[PDB]
């Protein structure tokens, strides 16, 4: 081993050490709002369906509890 | 003898169509008779002759 080779990778280690980063948080920002609505938009069509059919609002609710003739 | 059914308003099911709930039933006998009366008057007459 010499000083030339040790010399030259500190040089090209310090280089490599110089790559920018740019932003990266907006991008996460909108995806989640890009999937909310995507997400809680359906609901609308349910929404439409239990208040043109006949039965009343209050009742209409969420979960996983089965459905009947009166609530959904 | 007859027999009647019972139904409250919409319950049972969540349903909303009056489902029938119970029933009641109704027995007898049905009977005739005819009766006659008649009621006759008479007058006694007693005496001792001698």
């Amino acid at each position: 081993f010499t000083l030339i080779e040790l010399m030259i990778v500190v040089a090209i280690i310090g280089i490599l050490a110089a790559i920018a980063i740019p932003q990266y948080q907006n991008y996460v920002a909108r995806s989640e709002g890009a999937s909310a609505l995507a997400t809680i938009n359906p609901l609308k069509t349910t929404v439409e369906e239990s208040l043109s059919r006949g039965i009343a609002g209050s009742k209409i609710k969420i979960g996983t509890t089965a459905s009947t003739a009166t609530e959904t | 003898d007859n027999s009647v059914d019972v139904r409250s308003y919409p319950n049972w099911e969540r349903a909303a169509g009056t489902r029938i709930t119970g029933s009641v039933r109704t027995r007898g006998v049905v009977e005739s008779r005819a009766s006659v009366r008649t009621a006759l008057r008479f007058n006694l007459e007693t005496s001792l002759a001698g």
